[PDB]
């Protein structure tokens, strides 16, 4: 039981993600609303096996937001300034308009391109070798929406839902090349993820708590699911089931529509903390890590939940062909 | 569990070479401590000069006086005690 | 040098000399 | 491969040790060798050639306390392992 | 500077009841502990037993150096560092 | 209790030589002198007599007596794990991967 | 011929699979093995 709680009483956790290159290390974002304490702006990195408290971390009075790591192995950190610019550190050391999103393309050859979109929308990108980055590279591409999901396979296209109510798609040659919009169920999209599985399937999730099976080989989407809680932050789980989960209100509910219908498979309220934050799964072991509105970490586990093993593996493309047989139901 | 492999003293020796051994077990923890417990002891009972070697993959060839020579295991421990001057 | 070398040797004193026994 | 560790003595029984050490490893060269019998030979030589009242030992690990006469004491390493003293006392 | 940063941080580590800083000798450069003589008999004698901890991970072969020593008993937590010049021992609960 | 849970043991994975020996020093089952015999005997003697020092120290001024040795566990990284169990009469150890 | 005695060797089985237990969980310690990384 690893509960933080360095400064961050006063804080509300931004972001949790895991490390690739240490697979027992993890990442947490935070945003202080309370001036009176340590510093400003927040990047806490820790490891499964260390002491509670943030072992390394970044101290400065910059509020720091849109972080994301080096792709090949943990030695470059790049994060989005809140003003529309980007700033980089060497990990092995000790505008009118804010970004969005940000995201590495990772060019094994030399240094990884950095792609941020801003809050109005439009897309940056650019990169270079001296880190101290200079933003002089930069590269525009018009585009409307925050939240860019990117194609797993092919990382040049890219999707995003817009507050117009639609979903737009588009590619990196050219930024008009493809200008259509994904119509599925036509809403105010702010949510995009994709399949971590063999089919170019992904996810786009609307104001309207909304869930949308983007298959990027359809103009309409394919299971047009449907419930509260879906403008927040979802995720595919990094198990064989396509799982599904969305938390605000300290709830979360999940999906495992490998073993049942689109109704919701569990919820779960939580007394630790109110208002649930951020979240984190590692495929390794069911430590679920999660974050409050008050700064504060937790996690628990729930193993018999773990896996089934047998549908979720090989039946999954089978599965995605009978999302496809609901459609057709639909129509 | 002392045993005799080589001995020359008497009896009555022997049995104070085993009785001191097993002192010298029961008081010292260290091999240097228990030869010297046994070295002393013995030259202090009787007079002139005896050494002691403890060990436990160990030969040597040594001179020694006649009925003043012992060669055994007390325990899991190789004691050679003898007496020269 | 000597205080360096020590200083090398207690970092990772410290690192896995946090790390204890747990569940 | 005499390797002379602690030297006491004279080079020319020196010289005369490591042969007869070396003369001992050829008497008994064998998995079936004993360093008690390369013992009993070092010592018994050291005897008729140099006087009386040597001791011979040969191990690799153990710890001796022993009483000697001066310019009359060797250990010594082998690079088969075997560390060797000899002593007159 | 660095001895300091990580007696601060042993010192911050709650837990921890008695600190023991010696160098390679028996000579405890700063303690936590209500009586000094208890902390000296140890800072000499488990010298003598590192000295021997360091002779057999030797007698195996040279290839490690004892690194930490770090037991833990019912009572505490005896918290070894062996180091160059200096041994960094914390008497804490061992939570 | 028993050589069903001894073969288990045996099963367990990660260890490499097995030694119990009684406090004579005398080791009666083992894994290590299967790859090895001249290991298990230089080792039990030698940590025997560690364990009497051990004893010395778990009664000597700061460790009050009358506590005794419960057990001692070793571990050297990258060369190997070894645990010592004292016993009324025995001495279980294992030599087992770090 | 003692089985008595090979009765009271399996006794240790208890702590014998809980010292196994142990050593799994101490097995590897804390590495941070020295890496360098573009070093700019």
């Amino acid at each position: 039981y690893y509960w933080s709680q360095g400064d961050q009483r006063k804080k509300n956790v931004t972001s949790i993600c895991w490390n690739p290159l240490y697979p027992d290390l993890f990442a947490v974002s935070l945003g202080s609303y309370d001036f009176t304490k340590q510093r400003m702006g927040l990047i806490c990195l820790y490891s499964l096996k260390n002491t509670t408290h943030p072992e390394y971390a970044f101290n400065c009075e910059a509020g720091v937001m849109c972080l994301d790591f080096h792709p090949k192995s943990a030695a470059l950190l790049a994060v989005g300034l809140y003003d529309g610019t980007v700033l980089v550190y060497d990990i092995r050391n000790k505008h009118t308009d804010p970004v969005w999103q940000v995201k590495w393309n990772p060019d094994t050859s030399k240094n990884y391109n950095f792609y941020s979109i801003s809050s109005d929308g439009r897309v940056m990108n650019w990169i270079l070798m001296k880190n101290k980055n200079e933003e002089e590279s930069t590269l525009i591409g018009l585009a409307c929406g925050l939240c860019f999901d990117f194609n797993k396979f092919e990382p040049h296209i890219f999707l995003v839902g817009t507050e117009e109510g639609k979903i737009h798609k588009c590619s990196r040659a050219y930024s008009g090349q493809y200008q259509e919009t994904y119509n599925g169920h036509l809403l105010a999209v702010y949510k995009v993820k994709w399949n971590n599985f063999h089919p170019r399937t992904f996810i786009s999730a609307s104001a309207d708590w909304t869930v949308r099976i983007w298959d990027s080989k359809y103009t309409s989407q394919i299971i047009c699911f449907d419930l509260s809680m879906m403008v927040v932050d979802a995720v595919w789980a990094p198990y064989s089931s396509t799982v599904f989960a969305c938390a605000t209100m300290d709830k979360v509910q999940v999906y495992d529509l490998n073993v049942d219908k689109l109704n919701k498979l569990a919820e779960q309220k939580i007394v630790k903390q109110p208002k649930l934050t951020n979240l984190s799964f590692n495929y390794k072991d069911p430590i679920l890590l999660v974050g409050d509105s008050h700064g504060g970490v937790t996690l628990v586990k729930l193993s018999p939940n773990l896996c089934k093993s047998g549908p979720e593996i090989k039946q999954t493309e089978d599965k995605k062909a009978m999302e496809e047989f609901k459609n057709v139901k639909i129509e | 569990q002392p045993v005799i492999k080589n001995s020359d003293m008497s009896v009555e020796m022997q049995k104070e070479v085993e009785e001191v051994a097993k002192k010298a077990i029961d008081y010292c923890n260290t091999d240097k401590e228990i030869a010297t417990f046994i070295k002393d002891d013995f030259r202090s009972r009787y007079h002139g000069t005896w050494h002691c070697i403890v060990g436990r993959n160990f030969g040597s060839f040594v001179t020694f006086e006649r009925s003043y020579y012992i060669y055994l295991y007390v325990g899991q421990l190789a004691i050679l005690l003898f007496k020269t001057g | 040098s000597m205080y360096s070398t020590s200083f090398k040797r207690c970092c990772k004193i410290m690192e896995r000399m946090v790390v204890q026994n747990d569940q | 491969k005499a390797i002379i560790n602690s030297s006491d003595m004279q080079g020319d029984l020196l010289q005369e040790a490591q042969d007869v050490i070396q003369s001992g490893i050829e008497n008994n060269s064998a998995p079936v060798l004993n360093i008690e019998a390369a013992c009993k030979y070092i010592k018994e030589n050291l005897d008729k050639k140099f006087g009386p009242t040597w001791q011979c030992i040969i191990g690799e690990g153990y710890a001796y306390d022993v009483t000697v006469q001066n310019n009359t004491l060797l250990f010594m390493f082998y690079n088969g392992n075997l560390a060797v003293l000899i002593f007159k006392s | 500077s660095e001895v300091e940063d990580t007696l601060n941080r042993i010192k911050t580590h709650k837990t921890v009841l008695g600190y023991l800083i010696v160098n390679s000798e028996g000579g405890v450069v700063r303690g936590a502990f209500k009586d000094e003589e208890e902390s000296k008999n140890i800072a000499n004698s488990i010298p003598l037993l590192t000295k021997k901890a360091r002779s057999v991970v030797r007698d195996l072969d040279p290839t490690n150096d004892l690194v930490f020593l770090r037991i833990q008993t019912k009572l505490n937590e005896i918290m070894v560092a062996p180091d160059d010049e200096f041994s960094l021992i914390v008497i804490q609960t061992k939570g | 209790n028993a050589d069903d849970q001894l073969k288990q043991l045996s099963a367990l994975e990660g260890a490499n030589g097995y030694v119990i020996f009684n406090e004579s020093g005398i080791p009666l089952k083992r894994h290590e002198k299967s790859i090895s015999h001249e290991k298990a005997v230089h080792i039990a003697a030698l940590v025997s007599d560690l364990w009497n020092v051990s004893k010395k120290v778990i009664q000597r001024d700061l460790k009050t007596p009358e506590n005794d040795i419960e057990v001692i566990r070793l571990r050297t990284k990258h060369s190997y794990e070894y645990i010592i169990t004292q016993s009324g009469d025995f001495t279980m150890l294992a030599i087992q991967l770090c | 011929f003692p089985q008595a005695v090979k009765d009271l060797k399996e006794g240790v089985e208890k702590c014998i699979y809980q010292n196994n237990q142990i050593d799994l969980l101490e097995e590897y310690f804390e590495g941070e093995t020295s890496e360098h990384v573009v070093e700019n």
